């Protein structure tokens, strides 16, 4: 009744086998025998019969030890090992750290990665240079003179420089030094970066990477920016890993302190929290990430696709070609090679995601590269579109629109920017309903799209097709009205 | 290599283990051809015992390798068996006369060897001379016939 | 602080149950105590016997006897292969289901079977890929089918091995 | 030492033995001179403790032999494939095409509204389907399923699982530098299937093939995300016929059938372009039946159709785009 | 590799504890227990039970109360009467099992007929023998 | 690094093979530079060497409990040893050992040698004199020739 | 055995010459019967 039967396994108590071992002896001897209380045979049974109990109850625990559920311990492994997953063992926090550096701290400077602790139990990922990491500076007040402005281009790699005079220390001349250095930043890099830079005209200082409540947000990535008058508070990121494997968290704002003070530090702080780090792998969340496996998906054009636009602080857009057959073919590209266009995704943190290519795939195509350590280090290669800016101009016939009343056309023009790689075509006729659309109804209406700079006879109505490594841009400064 | 200095030790092992433990009528086997006694051996084997002497009895069990036993008919000797444990008993028959006993030997005891003149046995055995040996050396009951053989033919 | 596999041989068995008699009444007799203890001993050797029941089974410690009955399940047959390699192949091949075939997931399954320095790996531009074995401990041209399964579907492969560097 | 697992096996240790033992060992405790013959009340005690004893042992041996698949049975069956992750099938609906009800609207299919078992023919269709039975039920075992991609098993466990009304599927390989003998262009590989669809096994093979389009066959369907095409063959295209020949005890009527659809799964269940063996085809008549019941046998194969003489004992193999497959009306039997 | 060893463990502890038997026996204080649970006294234990006589012998009366001490006549006795100490080798009366010369009449006990082996005949056996081939 | 392990394994494993197997005596040399003896250099204790026993004195002492002593009285020939001699603690030496209770006399194991009245099992050459050419007498090779001798004739 | 190309079986009584190896069965004498040894197997690879 109580061992093996149609529906499992089960289990006896105490008092069943006692009293069948007990009818047993009755048998044995008679109805006469005595076998309760003051028996010495009873003392002999009762004790010798509690043992087995404890057998049943582990022959019941060994059975389940090959099913879905009742597995434990090392048992759970093999179960789960069928269908190759495997425990975690102890893991690192990881995350990125930035701090803020005194004027007058040189470029070149490189922090030792062995000589520095973050607090009782983070340090240095790597070696880190000054040079290259600047995420967001800032600029106020003391600052007459010649000054020189250095910055890496993020699509080509010429350094580009400018010349200018403060011949004054305040007032509209410093406002349109200001404004002048905001055009030679936008001009390169992203145009998502303009939206986080701008003036404060009533306090004469220039903010980068913050936001309208002067909360340091950062750039869209690090970059490499110069004056040769090392003016202002210059800031940079740190990639920062936990000392040893074990269990540990920080939140979005927790660091608080480096306990070797470098020379010229100001502060420190976190930006979001950390991967924290884990102790062994318990086996709750194991049956967990067994369960949730069905989405891991790699290896794969929709997989890589995927994984990109999810693991990258940016990559607004994303593209790939495929050449494989025995020729260059039309489009530059060697034999057996793939290529991937991207958008605002930096090279190092974008180059980590593409460890999720089939292996073997060659791919490594493009205009710029970067090594990563696998042991063996390899390289990898892509490339950056190039943005390619238009001029719009619109005309109607109707009653005048009011200053303020544009700003929702402007804006509403916004889906020029939503542009693919390659695949983008404006099909003005889609512009024409969007300028109608973002206004409240209500004769004839024109859109003329031209590239910048280009004479006011450039202007035409037929679409526009981007080039195989360009990308259609717009600037709301860069759109005009006129009546009919 | 290896694999014969870990054979080297596992029979060095079991060979102490025997001589360690023994059974008392027994001597392990060295490496070399000598043979070596056991514990039990050497203690028995050079003398030793348990002091005051016990009765024999028929209905008694032995499990101790060193104790006298006082056997009697008043012909009394004194008795052991080295092969005796508590693993392994043995019993006191109605005599010891009849396996594992041994008698205690005394100048008298000598009384159960055979004398060199005229002695009376109770199955000898020699061994088997060369064919056609005419000294005065024994002959086995096979060489007898061994050479009988050879008259028939 | 604890173990969560609670199969293992009960601490002590023996002298529980002894801790039962009610007042030392028999304790000292060496009567009692003997028949009580030669039956109690009895379930000592089952009790152990209990646990390899179980330990046993397990795909690491199944002996060639029994281990084809776990490969038989999964359809991997002994065909010719040895006790040693053929516990390999079974894990090779099971591992094999949640895997993609990635230059980091590669180096992981060939991790298992040569240590951590024992393996590197080359790659080539046009599917050329590479293998470098150092340290095996097992025969590998029958271990050799298993490790082409687990490359993309157009791999080019070298298999070089060689003891040291 | 010799009771329990072993490696060899389990060994179960009879009624008789244990009480040997354990009166031996009892014995010693207290000498020879200690009854212990039949019907003593030493004895007696024995008996019940050594009885109690005793199940404890045929339980593990139960549990044992209830794990294995040779005598997996019933519920039992069921947690042993269960660990595997897979599970029985229920009660199954019919499909049919325009008691029943409609699947989905319709506008310029049909789905059985009954839950299971079931108006089923041509001008008044998937009929029966209650509950998956064990037999049936170890043979869906044999599939296996990973979430793996790019890789050879993971195409193969991928198709047989997403693309409806897929039966078999084989791949072949040319990963070298010059055309194979199949003709293969080099760096490429061929997928050949039989039965199911075309626009959507393509489908499916984009989402589990690597980001580098090595397809190549007969025929291509276009698909998007960028457009690629991909590559596939259909094969089907053969029916075997087989004759066998004994000599002894005639095999009534009902083993023939035990015999000859037993014959029939063996040369189904071989893959695309594989290759029969004669000696194979002997083995099974050999164990589809109780042994001792032959002392020769033969078996011929021909194609449908052929001529009586075409019959040959030979091995066969098929072409690349070739399936084997064999019907009833066949598997004449004879006695020599 | 040399992971055998699995099996090495079970022969080095064992000899761990021969080890330490062999050295409770030998520098023991006035025991040691075997597998077999049987004791093994220490030689400094061993010397005081096994058996010693009265060394001071006692004159000869063929009076006899204890097995233990010694008496003199004329020689040294004790009564289990047995004598302890004489004047007379052993050697030269009692036959060595190896090459020895018997003198006088020695006897066998007559073995079955037709015996062949390695057992002693009888002059009455052979001879008995004789006759059989001799018809 | 496993190879340094096996190194002192190997050499491990041959001291505790001629530790084990050491002859009659072997001194086995540790790497503390201590000396360890065989087994059988160990049991010597029992072995209780009787070697010649050094003549009995007067004056004088005994250092080793195990050894034995020769003294002879003024009729009969005895071997004495004092089992409480130690270092340290020698006994010193006495006239005669009949009222020196320190000693006690030891007796000879050996018979082994001879062959028991009983199903005796001899080796090498035995020999006895020619039987008259009988009954029960043991023959030899020769008496058994000279009887057949005459018969074969 | 595990399941699977070819095979076959020779028979011969002890100590013959490898040339009386058959195919054809054997029957046994009137007081004769069939035996066996493990170690009188061998194996051919083709």
């Amino acid at each position: 009744n109580y061992g093996l039967t149609g529906s499992g396994f089960n289990l006896p108590p105490m008092d069943d086998l006692v009293q069948e071992t007990k009818k047993t002896f009755k048998s044995a001897f008679g109805e006469d025998f005595n076998t309760e209380s003051n028996s010495v045979a009873d003392k002999l049974i009762q004790i010798f019969n509690e043992r087995e109990y404890q057998l049943w109850l582990l022959m019941g625990s060994v059975y389940y030890a090959q099913t879905m559920q009742g597995a434990e311990g090392i048992y759970l492994d093999d179960l789960l090992g069928k269908r190759g997953i495997y425990r975690l063992g102890k893991t690192r926090s990881t995350g990125t750290v930035v701090m803020t550096i005194d004027s007058s701290v040189p470029y070149n400077m490189i922090y030792s990665a062995a000589t520095y602790t973050i607090d009782t139990d983070y340090e240095l990922s790597s070696d880190v240079q000054v040079a290259g990491n600047i995420v967001a500076q800032l600029i106020k007040g003391t600052d007459v003179g010649t000054y020189r402005l250095q910055i890496q281009n993020t699509t080509d790699q010429s350094v580009k420089t400018l010349s200018l005079n403060l011949t004054a220390t305040s007032g509209q001349p410093l406002i349109t030094f200001f404004g002048q250095i905001k055009d030679f930043i936008v001009n390169n890099t992203i145009l998502s970066n303009q939206d986080r830079i701008w003036i404060d005209s009533t306090e004469g200082a220039l903010y980068i990477g913050y936001d309208t409540n002067k909360i340091m947000i950062g750039l869209s990535s690090r970059v490499d920016f110069r004056t040769n008058p090392m003016a202002g508070t210059r800031s940079i990121s740190m990639d920062v890993r936990s000392i040893e494997p074990g269990y540990i968290s920080r939140d979005v704002h927790s660091v608080r302190s480096i306990n070797p003070t470098p020379g010229g530090f100001v502060d420190i702080d976190n930006l979001s929290a950390f991967i924290d780090g884990s102790d062994v792998e318990s086996d709750n969340e194991y049956r967990i990430r067994a369960a949730t496996s069905i989405s891991e998906g790699k290896a794969t054009r929709p997989a890589i696709l995927a994984a990109l636009l999810n693991k990258v602080e940016g990559i607004e857009k994303v593209r790939i070609f495929n050449n494989n057959t025995d020729k260059t073919n039309s489009l530059g590209i060697p034999p057996y090679r793939f290529m991937v266009v991207c958008y605002g995704g930096g090279t190092a943190e974008i180059s980590q995601v593409l460890y999720d290519t089939i292996a073997t795939s060659n791919n490594t195509y493009g205009d710029t590269f970067y090594d990563i350590t696998t042991d063996q280090v390899e390289r990898i290669w892509h490339t950056k579109a190039a943005a390619r800016q238009l001029a719009i101009r619109v005309r109607y016939r109707g009653r005048p629109l009011s200053l303020t009343e544009e700003t929702a056309i402007a804006n509403g023009l916004a889906t020029a920017v939503n542009g693919t790689m390659i695949a983008g075509t404006l099909y003005n006729v889609r512009l024409v309903g969007t300028v109608m659309s973002s206004t409240s109804p209500d004769t004839q209406v024109y859109v003329d799209i031209k590239n910048k700079g280009q004479p006011d006879s450039a202007y035409v109505n037929t679409d526009v097709t981007a080039s195989t490594t360009q990308v259609l841009s717009l600037e709301l400064e860069d759109v005009i009205f006129s009546q009919i | 290599d290896a694999d014969k200095a870990v054979d080297q030790i596992i029979e060095d092992s079991k060979r102490l283990h025997i001589v360690v433990n023994g059974t008392g009528t027994e001597q392990a086997v060295a490496e070399d051809g000598s043979l070596l006694p056991s514990v039990r051996k050497a203690l028995i084997d050079n003398l030793y015992f348990k002091t005051p002497p016990l009765p024999w009895r028929n209905g008694g069990s032995v499990n101790e390798f060193n104790q006298l036993y006082s056997f009697t008919d008043g012909n009394t000797t004194w008795w052991y068996a080295p092969g005796a444990t508590v693993s392994n008993p043995v019993v006191m028959r109605d005599s010891p006369i009849n396996g594992k006993f041994k008698v205690f030997l005394d100048k008298t005891n000598a009384d159960i060897y055979a004398p060199l003149n005229s002695p009376n046995f109770v199955n000898p055995r020699v061994p088997t001379p060369a064919p056609g040996d005419n000294s005065q050396s024994i002959p086995t009951t096979g060489w007898v016939q061994s050479e009988m053989e050879g008259l028939e033919d | 602080l604890k173990d969560v596999n609670h199969i293992h041989p009960l601490p002590d068995f023996v002298r529980g149950g002894f801790d039962y008699v009610p007042s030392d009444i028999f304790s000292g007799k060496e009567n009692f105590e003997q028949t009580l203890r030669i039956l109690l001993e009895r379930l000592e050797f089952i009790d152990q016997k209990m646990v390899e029941l179980a330990e046993l089974r397990t795909t690491l410690n199944a002996e060639d006897a029994i281990l084809d009955e776990i490969g038989r399940q999964l359809g991997i047959y002994r065909n010719g292969l040895n006790d040693p390699e053929y516990r390999a192949v079974i894990m090779i091949l099971t591992g094999n289901n949640s895997k993609s075939g990635t230059r980091a997931d590669i180096i992981a399954t060939l991790k298992q079977l040569f240590g951590e320095d024992g393996v590197t790996t080359y790659k080539g531009y046009n599917y050329r890929l590479d293998i470098n074995i150092f340290n095996t401990c097992m025969e590998v041209t029958d271990i050799l089918p298993e490790i082409i399964d687990m490359l993309p579907l157009v791999t080019h492969l070298r298999v070089v091995e060689n003891q040291g560097y």
